[PDB]
């Protein structure tokens, strides 16, 4: 059924694994355009 | 101190932006990197070194970075409790910690934009004398 | 005076280690002590 | 099919026959008779060396023992010592291994001095093997192993000096 | 070694030694007065530290007299 | 008797199983009420005797596993195939494949990975790779991408047809026990179809497609030249004019007129001096040889014709003086236990591997793989390193049979009773050896060290000095040379120019020469002896006194893996069949990391080099392995310090990374001394004061913490400690000769 | 002692030289049929129909054979201990019931009425001889 | 040799003298009117240390205890 398949995912490791996934892809995707970020610059 | 000066008077950080090492796809990406570290202050290497004293005009070099990680820290501890003592209430508590009940952590998740609000308003954090003592002292 | 180390070098390193080692292993084989 | 598949559970096999036996009769015994171990020919050899041969003294066991070790240790000292390319090589080889004859007649000496527990008995020596088991004869052994080592090493040094002479 | 491997090996391999020497034929005669065991659990640690450190010390000590010495700074 | 018995619907296929965790084994199907059953959870999931006592449901578990495993490899080799395709410069190699380095890999434009995407020529701008699939792919004959491209797609199919087998095998046709014990059905199935009938078929592709392909490419043709592999099949005036052999047909093979095949099946035994590698007719000769030999060799087992042995009948008749019942009872245990059969197959598959890599590097088979020294290296030291661990698990199965299967009814004064009942001889004589060589193989270096230091190079053991040839291996060499005249005349070469002949030079690098033998390579070779005897007793050991010891008589009951029986009798610490293994990977380790050095700096300073037309040959290092490699500071100054200077100095290059990954590896190191040194009692007690912290804040976990398992501490740091090495001197190996 | 030694060929690992100085032991035990049987260290051997005798060095060893004879259903094994004088003793049962079930002729010994809790610290023993525990 | 020490807090699971090998182990009964059976340690001489015993009594903490001490032939498992 589709709960035994939810309950899966619901798991630590696909758990972790998705969601560090979705982590990790919004640090690549924002250094891929705003390049280098070493200070926040200043008004 | 240290012989520290801004980046435009100090030669080296002139030469060192000649020399680019473009990071990113953007062929231009290493002229703006070296123009945005044009506000920092350079050394005799012309590598920026930050100064996180505490000054409001070096504020984005550690104090700006550093209220940003504490909101976000807050988030995920206060998340990680509040989800692990909702687990306490139910019957099997050893099973949720693996398999997540989304049911219970996802409004959780979605709290936590205030989590100081929430955590001043607990003057209670359940601390007691019902602890784990262990052994005597 | 250079030919005092000529016999104290070798004494150190042979007949020091002969009689202690010596004294100690029957020493601690006694039966009585 | 072939008689060899036929013959493999018949003891008149050559295959069947055992060579290894337990230690005696007692199979609980910890030792195993080998052809190594138990044969007459090994037997014969080790029961007769001066350690175990019957009816010596202790004093002409150590002899017998020692001009056998005297004439060997001088062998490395010369040849492969150092000094060893040079007029006096031979000399050198004879101090050496006299060295060693001191120092192993005062491990003896110093062995027999504690007490030493007894002399053990195996398969390829059946009986107790000497008078081993005191401070008396283990004392007397160590003063023949001093004369026959440094008479053996002796031996070596005149005949490897003057093998020139002798040829 | 005394670090990492632990007695409960060593010990089996000591117990092969014994019975070679009670079974050799001619070292029969001669025969230790105590029984050789392994080094006990805290002796191995006290042992398998002092060699961590000698080393330890030894090792950077040529490194730092002979760098220094060797270039006179 | 051999017949096919299926069962059908064993099992379902539902997900529900999915959800629940644990479900393979009783106690920790009941739930997890500590951490430790998160760590059980992994260690118990392939143990499937543990699971069932059922023999038929734990070998339809292997059987469908199997093939699950072989769908990872072909994906893995799936995606090899597919960046030589897409990601890659091989239509650059095939053109000048020695002016050009092999690229697989692009790293994309983002935060500056893009340094490693180096130079390596061909307009591509890549990491260089050292697997030297560039050097197998031309072999195959593959000349364009597209050709590449289909086989990829076609290992994805085949990956799928595996797992499809899986699903079909396991949970709708499960074969029962009758089928898997016929052992031998599957020898002579294995040896003829997927080992003779592979190499009789393979050979069909070196006669139509590699050797005309080859044959053509070293000739000077363009790869627009070159026709395609169906057009010879087609037009055999093109595949005539390179083999004249087949003008006159198939008639000769059946009329055993064979000479008439003797263009295209050749013995030259040597390499071709165009490109550096055997010659592809002698390969195809090869296989067709080999298969004959498979093909017969398969039809030694009976499978229900009544023509054949019964492996029963033959190993009872081997019985001897020495060994009462010799082989009896051997059959009952390698047909009723499947750790007998695994420590069989991974033992000699392991000294297999080991085997290739040695004749890898003498006889180079492929095209262009000698004049590449990065892929020679890496492809050396990678079987090298793989053979090891699997000869480590054979020995580790050899006990858990032990533990597990071993019946004393039918081990009965047979060869293994026999063995068991004098175990302390076995081990107390190879104490004697692993002593004796270790005192005279390292003291001598010791020696030389010693008397280097002291100022008289006279007194040492080396060439000019007291000097230990090894005359034996001088005398094998000398045969292998003077061979093709005497012994096996029809042979034209030397079979490999490693033992002796002349200096072969492909281009300005030299593929193979001569590799002379003195004092510094005897100082070595016992060095592995002795190393490699010291890994048998720590595991030769586990095996013997894994059912009993004479400090523990019941070690059996406890099982293969426990830590400790406990403080008394002085301490029973790591006195399991497991912890040995554990200690054999370290020996396993310091076994195998000075082969891959021995090899490294002697072809560097012998062999491998740059060669001029006059005839003179300048060595990378200069024949400094002749002195230098007696004394354990010549390993450290002129090996160790000297060639890792390109690994130090590659930061701001294409090379970074191997220095960050030469540097992280030490890392990973040394926190493995975390947990071999340390203990389980330290950590927990640490872990109960951090537990009040968070009882204080009411952050407590639901499932209470443990510190990690005894025997899990000691896992985790041989896991550390390995892979902090080797990937270690695997980047040292990288950057050096991807320099040099 | 009386019995049939198990047949079995012999083995490195059995009696060493402590056996003729000190204390070599002894276990006995009667089967009803002649069976395959794991010896202690090392090996397999055949008990036979009646009245088995095997000479051991260490108690534990006989111990550890008594648990696999109840595998097969033999519970009357008896262990001795020969000194080298020859005194033997009826070393492992006291008396006739196993140390598992209670007898009424045996004695608590070593018992301490405190709880494990409530034991001295031992600064309140150091330079007496006495121990915590005690 | 050792010292075996057995405390007020048995309730006679009989667990401790089936896991000793060397049967330094018994039960005896208790003059407790209600108090089924206590374990005992009558031959002290033959504990090896091994604590299987510790591990198997199941109190909260152990009504048993090994005291490590004077060491000699049988408590260190020498054959030889
Ligand atoms: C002590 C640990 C530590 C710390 C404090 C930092 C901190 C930083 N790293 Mg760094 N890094 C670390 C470990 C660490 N890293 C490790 C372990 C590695 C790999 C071995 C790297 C590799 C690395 C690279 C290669 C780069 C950085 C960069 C940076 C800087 C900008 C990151 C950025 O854009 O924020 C993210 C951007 C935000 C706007 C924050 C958004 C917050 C959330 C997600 C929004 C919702 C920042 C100062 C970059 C840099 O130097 O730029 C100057 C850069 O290019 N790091
Ligand atoms: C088609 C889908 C499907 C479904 C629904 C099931 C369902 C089931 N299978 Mg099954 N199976 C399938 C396909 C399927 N199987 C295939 C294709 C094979 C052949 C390989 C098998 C082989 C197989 C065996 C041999 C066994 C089962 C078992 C089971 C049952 C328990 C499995 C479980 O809970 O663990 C779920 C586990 C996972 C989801 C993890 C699996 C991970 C995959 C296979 C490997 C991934 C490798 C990966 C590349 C490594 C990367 C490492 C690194 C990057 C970190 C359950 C009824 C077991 C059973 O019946 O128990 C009694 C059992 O013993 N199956
Ligand atoms: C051994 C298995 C293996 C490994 C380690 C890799 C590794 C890689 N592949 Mg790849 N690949 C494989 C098999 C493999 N492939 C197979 C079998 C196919 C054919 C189906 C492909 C088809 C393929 C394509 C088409 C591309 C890659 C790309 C890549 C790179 C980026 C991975 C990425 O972004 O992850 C993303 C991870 C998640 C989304 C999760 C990386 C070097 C990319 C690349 O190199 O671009 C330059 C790319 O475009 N692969
Ligand atoms: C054909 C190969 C093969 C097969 C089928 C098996 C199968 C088995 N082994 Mg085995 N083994 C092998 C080779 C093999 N082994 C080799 C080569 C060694 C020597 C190293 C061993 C050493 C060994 C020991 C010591 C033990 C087993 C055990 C077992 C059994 C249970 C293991 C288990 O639960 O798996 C699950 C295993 C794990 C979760 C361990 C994970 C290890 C990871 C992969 C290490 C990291 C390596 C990785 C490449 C690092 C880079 C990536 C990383 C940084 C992300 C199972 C029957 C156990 C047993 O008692 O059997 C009953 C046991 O204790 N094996
Ligand atoms: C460099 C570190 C080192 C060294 C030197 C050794 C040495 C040894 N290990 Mg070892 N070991 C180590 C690390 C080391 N281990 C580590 C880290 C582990 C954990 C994995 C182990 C695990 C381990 C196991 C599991 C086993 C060994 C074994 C051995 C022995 C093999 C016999 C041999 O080589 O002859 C002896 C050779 C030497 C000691 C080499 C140097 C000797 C020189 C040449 C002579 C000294 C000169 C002179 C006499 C000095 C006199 C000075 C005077 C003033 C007193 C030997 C004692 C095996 C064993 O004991 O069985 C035989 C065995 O089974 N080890
Ligand atoms: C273990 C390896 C080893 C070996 C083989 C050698 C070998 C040697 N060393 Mg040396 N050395 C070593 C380690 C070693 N060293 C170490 C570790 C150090 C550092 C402490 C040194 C430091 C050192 C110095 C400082 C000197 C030497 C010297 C020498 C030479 C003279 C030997 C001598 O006088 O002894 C004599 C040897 C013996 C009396 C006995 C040897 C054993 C015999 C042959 C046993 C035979 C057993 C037999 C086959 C069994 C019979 C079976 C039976 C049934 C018949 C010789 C080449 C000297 C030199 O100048 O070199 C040229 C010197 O001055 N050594
Ligand atoms: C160590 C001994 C040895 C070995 C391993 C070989 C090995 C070989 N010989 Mg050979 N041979 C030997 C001694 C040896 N020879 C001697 C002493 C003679 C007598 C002169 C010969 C005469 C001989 C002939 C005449 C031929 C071989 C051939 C061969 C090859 C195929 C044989 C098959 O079967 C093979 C490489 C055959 C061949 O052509 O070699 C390639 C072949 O025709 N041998
Ligand atoms: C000597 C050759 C073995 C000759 C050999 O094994 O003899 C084989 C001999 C044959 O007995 P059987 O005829 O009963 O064997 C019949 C076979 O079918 C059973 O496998 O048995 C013995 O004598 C046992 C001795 C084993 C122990 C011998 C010492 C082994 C030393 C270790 C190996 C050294 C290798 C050095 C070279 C690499
Ligand atoms: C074959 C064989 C063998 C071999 C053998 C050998 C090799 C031998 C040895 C040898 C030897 C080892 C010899 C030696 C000898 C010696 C001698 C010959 C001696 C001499 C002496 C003398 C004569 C002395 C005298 C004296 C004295 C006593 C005192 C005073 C002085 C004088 C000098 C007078 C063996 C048995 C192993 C085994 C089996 C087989
Ligand atoms: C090798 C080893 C042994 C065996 C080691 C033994 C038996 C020691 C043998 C060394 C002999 C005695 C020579 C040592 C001589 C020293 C150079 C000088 C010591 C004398 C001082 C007191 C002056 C253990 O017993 C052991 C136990 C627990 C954990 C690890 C290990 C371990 O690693
Ligand atoms: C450090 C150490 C420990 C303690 C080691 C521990 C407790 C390792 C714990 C590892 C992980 C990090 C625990 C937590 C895992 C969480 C699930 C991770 C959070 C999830 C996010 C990362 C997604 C031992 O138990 C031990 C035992 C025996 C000998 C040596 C040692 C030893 O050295
Ligand atoms: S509490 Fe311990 S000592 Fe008491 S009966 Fe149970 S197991 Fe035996
Ligand atoms: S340590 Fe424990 S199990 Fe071992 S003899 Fe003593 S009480 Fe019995």
């Amino acid at each position: 059924q589709s709960s035994y398949l939810i309950k899966f995912i619901s798991t630590a490791p696909v758990a972790a694994t998705i969601w560090l996934t979705i982590t990790a892809g919004i640090l690549i995707e924002f250094n891929r355009f705003f390049p280098d970020l070493l200070f926040h610059p200043l008004p | 101190g240290a012989d520290l000066t801004p980046c435009a008077e100090n030669p080296a950080f002139q030469a060192l932006a000649k020399n680019a090492r473009n990071t990113t796809a953007d062929p231009q990406s290493g002229q703006k990197r070296f123009e945005r570290y044009s506000q920092a202050l350079c050394g005799p290497e012309g590598y920026p070194h930050l100064i996180v004293d505490g000054r409001l005009d070096r504020a984005g070099d550690f104090l700006i970075p550093s209220i940003l990680f504490l909101y976000i820290a807050g988030w995920i501890g206060w998340v990680g409790r509040a989800y692990l003592q909702a687990i306490k209430k139910d019957s099997d508590t050893e099973q949720k910690e693996i398999q997540l009940d989304l049911g219970i952590a996802l409004p959780i998740i979605a709290t936590g934009f205030a989590w100081p609000a929430a955590a001043v308003k607990e003057l209670l954090s359940g601390e007691l004398t019902a602890k784990d003592s262990e052994i005597t002292v | 005076a250079s030919f005092l180390s000529s016999i104290f070098v070798p004494v150190i390193g042979w007949v020091v280690p002969i009689a202690t080692f010596s004294f100690l292993f029957l020493y601690i084989e006694r039966e009585d002590v | 099919a072939q008689a060899v598949d036929a013959s493999k559970n018949l003891p008149s096999d050559p295959r069947n026959r055992e060579v290894v036996f337990p230690a005696g009769r007692d199979p609980q015994w910890g030792n195993l008779e080998t052809p190594v171990n138990a044969s007459p020919l090994v037997k014969w050899f080790i029961n007769n060396l001066p350690a175990y041969r019957p009816g010596l003294t202790p004093f002409r066991r150590g002899l017998e023992v020692g001009m056998a070790h005297g004439y060997f240790l001088f062998g490395p000292f010369a040849k492969l010592g150092p000094l060893r390319d040079a007029a006096n090589a031979n000399l050198a080889g004879l101090l050496g291994a006299i060295g060693l004859v001191v120092l192993f007649t005062l491990a003896l000496s110093l062995y027999a001095n504690s007490n030493p527990p007894t002399a053990l008995a195996s398969v390829t020596v059946p009986n107790p093997p000497d008078a081993f088991q005191s401070k008396e004869g283990w004392n007397n052994f160590a003063s023949a192993f001093l004369i026959g080592g440094i008479g053996g090493a002796v031996v070596a040094y005149f005949l490897t000096s003057n093998l020139a002479l002798i040829q | 070694m005394f670090l990492i491997s632990w007695r409960g090996y060593w010990q089996e391999l000591i117990e092969t030694l014994v019975w070679a020497h009670e079974r050799t034929p001619i070292a029969n005669l001669v025969r230790w007065k105590d029984k050789p065991v392994a080094l006990s659990i805290v002796q191995a640690r006290v042992v398998g530290l002092a060699h961590f450190t000698v080393g330890y010390v030894l090792t950077y000590a040529a490194f730092l007299i002979a760098s220094t010495a060797g270039k006179f700074g | 008797k051999a017949r096919v018995i299926v069962d059908k619907d064993p099992v379902p296929t539902s997900f529900e199983k999915w959800a629940q965790p644990g479900h393979f084994d009783r106690t920790l199907a009941r739930g997890p009420k500590t951490t430790t059953w998160i760590w059980n959870l992994h260690a118990l999931a392939h143990d499937f005797d543990t699971h069932t006592s059922d023999l038929e449901d734990i070998s339809r578990k292997i059987f469908a596993a199997h093939f699950g495993h072989l769908a990872v490899v072909t994906i893995w080799l799936s995606g090899m195939i597919f960046h030589g395709a897409k990601f890659s410069n091989y239509e650059a190699w095939l053109s000048d494949p020695l002016n050009v380095r092999p690229s697989a890999q692009v790293v994309w434009p983002i935060v500056g990975q893009d340094i490693l995407n180096g130079d390596v020529g061909g307009g591509f701008h890549g990491i260089q790779i050292t697997s030297g699939l560039f050097q197998v792919w031309r072999g195959w004959g593959i000349t364009n991408s597209f050709q590449l491209y289909c086989t990829a797609i076609g290992g994805l199919v085949l990956a799928g047809l595996f797992l499809f087998a899986g699903w079909f095998h396991y949970h709708k046709r499960a074969p029962k026990l009758e089928w898997f014990q016929n052992v031998e059905s599957m020898l002579n199935h294995h040896l003829q179809v997927l080992l003779g009938c592979g190499s009789l078929g393979w050979a069909g592709h070196l006669i139509h497609v590699s050797a005309p392909i080859n044959k053509l490419m070293d000739a000077g043709v363009a790869v627009k030249d070159i026709p395609l592999p169906h057009e010879f099949i087609l037009n055999k005036s093109l595949l005539i004019d390179l083999f004249p052999g087949f003008a006159a047909g198939l008639t000769p093979f059946f009329t055993l007129n064979w000479g008439q095949y003797a263009d295209f099946l050749t013995f030259k035994g040597g390499l071709n001096p165009v490109t550096g590698g055997l010659w592809m007719t002698d390969i195809a000769h090869h296989h067709l040889a080999i298969a004959v030999v498979f093909i017969i060799a398969g039809h030694q087992y009976r499978t229900n014709w009544g023509i054949g042995h019964s492996i029963k009948e033959i190993l009872e008749n081997h019985k001897g003086p020495f060994t009462g019942e010799g082989h009896k009872g051997l059959y009952e245990n390698l047909t009723t236990s499947w750790h007998a059969q695994l420590a069989t197959n991974l033992a000699f598959l392991g000294s297999l591997t080991i085997i290739i890599a040695h004749h890898m590097y003498a006889m180079p088979p492929y095209p262009y793989l000698a004049t590449d020294y990065a892929t020679q290296l890496c492809i050396f030291t990678h079987h090298i390193w793989i053979g090891g661990f699997l000869i480590v698990g054979g020995a580790a199965h050899a006990a858990i049979f032990m533990v597990r299967d071993y019946d004393p009814v039918v081990n009965q004064n047979n060869v293994l009773d026999r063995v068991i009942r004098h175990r302390d001889a076995i081990i107390s004589h190879l104490n004697w050896v692993c002593i004796f060589l270790g005192f005279h193989s390292f003291g001598l270096y010791i020696h030389n060290d010693t008397m280097r230091a002291l100022g008289r190079p006279q007194d040492m053991f080396s060439d000019t000095a007291i000097q230990l040839q090894p005359v034996f291996a001088q005398w094998v060499q000398n045969l292998h040379t003077l061979a093709p005249g005497g012994t096996a005349p029809n042979a034209l070469e030397p079979v490999s120019y490693a033992f002796g002949g002349g200096v072969l030079a492909v281009g300005g690098k030299v593929a193979m020469m001569p590799i002379a033998l003195g004092t510094a390579d005897f100082l070595i070779h016992h060095i592995h002896a002795f190393t490699i005897h010291v890994t048998v007793l720590i595991l030769l050991k586990g095996v013997l006194f894994a059912r009993s010891s004479r400090l523990i008589p019941d070690k059996a009951n406890l099982g293969f893996r426990f830590p400790c029986d406990g403080p008394g009798r002085g301490g029973t610490c790591q006195v399991s069949g497991w912890d040995h293994v554990f200690l054999g990977l370290f020996w396993m380790y310091n076994s195998l990391s000075i082969v891959i050095f021995h090899f490294s700096w002697k072809m560097q300073s012998d062999v491998w080099g740059t060669v001029d037309a006059a005839g003179n040959v300048s060595h990378i290092t200069g024949g400094n392995f002749a002195q230098s490699a007696i004394t354990i500071n010549g390993w450290l100054r002129d090996f160790l310090w000297a060639q890792a200077s390109q690994v130090i100095n590659s930061y701001g290059s294409a090379l970074s990374a191997y220095g960050l990954m030469f540097l992280g590896a030490h890392f990973v190191w040394a926190f493995s001394l975390m947990f071999l040194f340390s203990g389980r009692g330290y950590w927990q007690e640490l872990i109960e004061s951090i537990v009040w912290a968070h009882n204080k804040l009411k952050v407590a976990p639901a499932i209470q913490p443990r510190a990690l398992s005894i025997t899990q501490g000691r896992a985790v740091g041989v896991a550390h400690y390995l892979l902090g090495g080797i990937a270690t001197t695997w980047a040292f190996f990288h950057a050096h000769i991807l320099s040099v | 002692l009386s019995g049939k030694t198990p047949l079995f060929a012999g083995s490195t690992g059995g009696l060493l030289t402590k056996a003729v100085e000190e204390e070599k032991y002894a276990i006995t035990w009667t089967s009803p049929k002649a069976q395959v049987f794991e010896l202690p260290t090392g090996g397999a051997a055949t008990m036979h129909e009646g009245e088995n005798l095997l000479y051991i060095a260490r108690k534990e060893y006989g111990i550890a054979l008594g648990g696999q004879l109840r595998k097969f259903k033999i519970t009357n094994y008896k262990i001795y201990r020969i000194l080298p004088s020859g005194e033997t003793t009826f070393i492992h049962p006291a008396d006739g019931v196993f140390p598992e079930k209670v007898n009424a002729g045996r004695e608590k010994v070593r018992f301490n009425a405190r709880s494990i809790g409530e034991n001295p610290n031992p600064s309140q023993v150091k330079f007496s001889g006495k121990a915590t525990y005690d | 040799s050792h010292t075996v020490k057995i405390y007020d807090t048995c309730i006679g699971c009989t667990q401790c003298v089936r896991a000793c090998p060397t049967d330094v182990l018994e039960m005896v009964p208790w003059d407790g009117c209600k108090a089924a059976q206590v374990a005992s340690s009558p031959r002290t001489e033959d504990c090896v240390g091994c604590k299987r015993c510790e591990t198997a009594c199941p109190t909260d903490f152990l009504s048993i205890r090994v005291y490590l001490g004077a060491e000699t032939t049988r408590s260190m498992g020498l054959a030889y």
